[PDB]
């Protein structure tokens, strides 16, 4: 999903379905990545 | 107009795109490590080139 080479246009756009995983949050603030990143429905930090 | 009785003023230097996480409940690498506001913070930020 991030990492990957080229995305989908925003014309027409791929939706990923993450699902039956673990997702480890804390990888973002342990190496810098984002550049942007922000919440709107909920807290950055409190997501893992 | 109106004044106040113990004024600290803590003063420092950062990158310039660091200057945006310095307020009360700002998240970053700077408000979480190396200087951080209180959420109920009273003050004044300035910073200038």
């Amino acid at each position: 999903v991030f990492n990957a080479t080229r995305f989908a246009s925003v014309y027409a756009w791929n939706r990923k379905r993450i699902s039956n995983c673990v997702a480890d949050y804390s990888v973002l603030y342990n190496s810098a990545s984002f550049s942007t990143f922000k919440c709107y429905g909920v807290s950055p930090t409190k997501l893992n | 107009d109106l004044c106040f009785t113990n004024v600290y003023a803590d003063s420092f230097v950062i990158r310039g795109d660091e200057v945006r996480q310095i307020a009360p409940g700002q998240t970053g690498k700077i408000a979480d490590y190396n200087y951080k506001l209180p959420d109920d913070f009273t003050g004044c930020v300035i910073a200038w080139n």
